[PDB]
């Protein structure tokens, strides 16, 4: 915080305002990850998160987004090329708020990820975890209501605009 | 009268699991791919004759979770057991989920069929004789399929209820 930066999400249910919620990035301890989701929240190399759908919501598990090249929950890049590698398993999935990045196997991080609404410990190892919600965790469990056990939104959950705090 | 039959559809992520079972629901091919978690669907159909209600369970292509995937094979009667012609790897996938159907339901003689799915692109890398000797050495049906143009469609959910019907006759 003195060391790990801050960004947010403006987050919509079918375009109309929800809330912010805003994420500490952990640097500190898994920086080429952390920098990877602060570049794509400020989207500083001309692409990112903003407009991207949080396209899997599962009540009980977790909100996951960040497809904003395919935008039907296959796709994604990284800051680094289009997949990097799993940078370390340092933190775990503990609990709510936990900011981790989705994938499909070993060393293929994109722009996906996921926030935790209940500790996810089975997922320790295999996805790396790289930050933690900050404020507006209330928010989360406004867009976790709009999930369903397939996955499937209720309305439209997108990233209406997003940046970096200082 | 009419009968029901719980179908579990299962196979690597990718293979057509879900496009096939639209087509068998709504008959119209889905072209993008939209990763599934899980999804049930009912359909009334006539096969040989026999009036019933298929209840397909379309499967995520995932493996963890075991204790979820153990109760799809306790709950299923019968098995599609997917993979794409063009997809080495979701055909050598076939066995473990033979030999984890057979541990969950306690038996050698589970009703399934293996199906190998996407028969209309031009990137084949299993041959069809290898699908269909890796069949005859499980005794059960090899059915060619394509979710795109809907060949084998029907006939890879009809075999298998037959193989249902074939199994409770023993
Ligand atoms: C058996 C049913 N079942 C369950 C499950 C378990 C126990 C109890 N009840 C359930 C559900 C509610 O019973 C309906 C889960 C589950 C997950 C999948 C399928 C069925 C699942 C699944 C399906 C996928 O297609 C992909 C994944 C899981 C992993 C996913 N990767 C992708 O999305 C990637 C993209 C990201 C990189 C670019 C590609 N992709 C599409 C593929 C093919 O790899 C991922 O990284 N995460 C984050 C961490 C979270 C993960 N998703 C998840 O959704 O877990 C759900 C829960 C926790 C409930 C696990
Ligand atoms: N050409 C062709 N494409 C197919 C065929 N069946 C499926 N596809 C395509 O392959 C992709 C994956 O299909 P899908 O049915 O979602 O696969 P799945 O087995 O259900 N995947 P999952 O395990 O993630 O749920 C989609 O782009 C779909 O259009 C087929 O017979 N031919
Ligand atoms: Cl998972
Ligand atoms: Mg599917």
């Amino acid at each position: 915080s003195m060391v790990n930066p801050t960004v947010f999400f403006d987050i919509a249910v079918d375009g109309e305002p929800l809330g912010r919620v805003s994420f500490e990035l952990f640097a500190d301890k898994v920086p080429k990850t952390a920098e990877n989701f602060r570049a794509l929240s400020t989207g500083e190399k001309g692409f990112g998160y903003k407009g991207s759908c949080f396209h899997r919501i599962i009540p009980g598990f977790m909100c996951q987004g960040g497809d904003f090249t395919r935008h039907n929950g296959t796709g994604g890049k990284s800051i680094y090329g289009e997949k990097f590698e799993d940078e370390n398993f340092i933190l775990k999935h503990t609990g709510p708020g936990i900011l981790s990045m989705a994938n499909a196997g070993p060393n293929t991080n994109g722009s996906q990820f996921f926030i935790c609404t209940a500790k996810t410990e089975w997922l320790d190892g295999k996805h790396v975890v790289f930050g933690k919600v900050k404020e507006g965790m209330n928010i989360v469990e406004a867009m976790e209501r709009f999930g369903s056990r397939n996955g499937k939104t209720s309305k439209k959950i997108t990233i209406a605009d997003c940046g970096q705090l200082e | 009268s009419m009968t029901e039959y719980k179908l579990v559809v299962v196979g690597a992520d990718g293979v057509g699991k879900s496009a096939l079972t639209i087509q068998l629901i709504q008959n119209h091919f889905v072209d993008e791919y939209d990763p599934t978690i899980e999804d049930s669907y009912r359909k009334q159909v006539v096969i040989d004759g026999e009036t019933c209600l298929l209840d397909i369970l379309d499967t995520a292509g995932q493996e963890e979770y075991s204790a979820m995937r153990d109760q799809y094979m306790r709950t299923g009667e019968g098995f599609l057991c997917v993979f794409a012609i063009n997809n080495t790897k979701s055909f050598e996938d076939i066995h473990h989920y033979r030999e984890q159907i057979k541990r969950v339901k306690d038996s050698e003689d589970v009703p399934m069929v293996l199906v190998g799915n996407k028969c209309d692109l031009p990137s084949r890398t299993v041959d069809t004789k290898q699908a269909q000797d890796l069949a005859r050495s499980y005794g059960i049906p090899f059915i060619e399929t394509s979710a795109k143009t809907r060949q084998g469609v029907d006939d890879a959910f009809y075999t298998l209820v037959r193989e249902i019907r074939k199994h409770k006759e023993k």
